[PDB]
């Protein structure tokens, strides 16, 4: 749904990394480039981002 | 004045309406065959030890 605070097998905090993924995506930088910038270096922290779904955004589209 | 049953028929033909074959050519496909996953090139390192 919406992008999760922390890694799960790890903890390091990857909640305040969505915004700057997305900006670094629409500059032409690809997903590993755009891991590497954002300091994501284990794969586990990798997949919290690379494979995150955001269903928050249509949720958030039906009357209030 | 009447009909009258005449001679047997000879023969008989019938008709049908019929077009031809083209070359063998056996297109199989637009882009064929199960194209290959690969490798991206040059690809690095995403990853290093601590120390
Ligand atoms: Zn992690």
């Amino acid at each position: 749904m919406i992008i999760p605070v922390r890694c799960f097998t790890c903890g390091k905090i990857v909640g305040n990394k969505w915004e700057a993924y997305l900006g670094l995506l629409q500059a032409e930088y690809t997903e590993g480039d755009a891991l590497d910038a954002l300091g994501l270096k284990r794969y586990c922290c990798r997949r919290m981002l690379l494979a995150h779904v955001d269903l928050i955004e249509k949720l958030l589209n039906y009357a209030p | 004045g009447g009909l009258t049953c005449a001679s047997a028929p000879q023969g008989t033909l019938r008709i049908l309406e019929g077009p031809q074959q083209s070359l063998s050519g056996s297109p199989l496909q637009p882009i064929p065959a199960s194209p290959p996953p690969q490798i991206p090139p040059g690809l690095r390192p995403r990853f290093c030890a601590f120390g």
